[PDB]
């Protein structure tokens, strides 16, 4: 019933593809929201152009 | 426990509340009310041979 959430931000120069290499999760939040979960989806943002 | 309270450098992260060594022994605390870590050592004991 806990919603743990762990974050990692790094540089990377790559310019295509999941860089080779290691780096631990530090954890970010956990939330007792006790609810069930068997799907998700990613929001993205929209650049508004003329 | 039992044991003497020396204000320690150990690299606690944000998330991270005491520090088992590899003994699996709280060596380390953080104090709950000033977050700061105190190394915790055990009272001196040893051997008397006479
Ligand atoms: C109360 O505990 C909080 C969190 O450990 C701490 O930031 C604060 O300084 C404490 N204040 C008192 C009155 O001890």
């Amino acid at each position: 019933g806990y919603f743990k959430i762990y974050s990692k931000h790094t540089p990377i120069n790559l310019v295509r593809g999941l860089p080779q290499g290691f780096s631990a999760l530090e954890p970010l939040v956990d939330l007792p929201i006790g609810i069930n979960i068997t799907r998700f989806q990613t929001l993205h943002i929209s650049y508004l152009t003329p | 426990g039992t044991g003497v309270l020396t204000e320690s450098n150990k690299k606690f992260l944000p998330f991270q509340q005491f520090g088992r060594d590899i003994a699996d022994t709280t060596d380390a605390v953080r104090d709950p009310q000033t977050l700061e870590i105190l190394d915790i050592t055990p009272c001196s004991f040893g051997g008397v041979s006479v």
